[PDB]
């Protein structure tokens, strides 16, 4: 698909037998969610922005399906405000960037 | 408003 | 251009006479710039990141090339970690996401 910036580009993504709204961020080297119970060993990890760091929990190789393109890669799990989609699975769909 |  | 997503998304701006660096970032609803001096008026505000709330200082109508591109519009100044280009001007030089 082709997704303007109009509004925020929130998309249906699918992670952990959860469907959930997350933003195509371009500016994310990560892949961030919110809070959620995902099974699995996870390390604990800090990543920042605008307003700081938080603490999240780091999960490797967590298929994630976006708007039907599969996916699979490392998802941080945290008290992040919005699910963000990263460049390391923004990639793997093939999402490029035009003007 | 938000930045991401 | 078309433009990939294994490495940050980086561009040459210029915007008051200088050129900078700038992140094209789909996930910020603003346009974000590290600390700098830009002519004119300004109104204090505060924005949401990932890792909380920021103070910052809002310029409007600011006259931006991204890329070769022209846009006119505001650009936040304060203390972000990269310099971002967000929607506000993105959506100017008829940025899209596609995959």
């Amino acid at each position: 698909p082709q997704i303007t910036l109009w509004k925020r580009p929130l998309v249906t993504i699918r992670i952990g037998g959860q469907l959930k709204e997350a933003l195509l961020d371009t500016g994310a080297d990560d892949t961030v969610l919110e809070e959620m119970n995902l099974p699995g060993k996870w390390k604990p990890k800090m990543i920042g922005g605008i307003g700081g760091f938080i603490k999240v929990r780091q999960y490797d190789q967590i298929p994630v399906e976006i708007c039907g393109h599969k996916a699979i890669g490392t998802v941080l799990v945290g008290p992040t405000p919005v699910n963000i989609i990263g460049r390391n699975l923004l990639t793997q769909i093939g999402c490029t960037l035009n003007f | 408003s938000q930045n991401y």
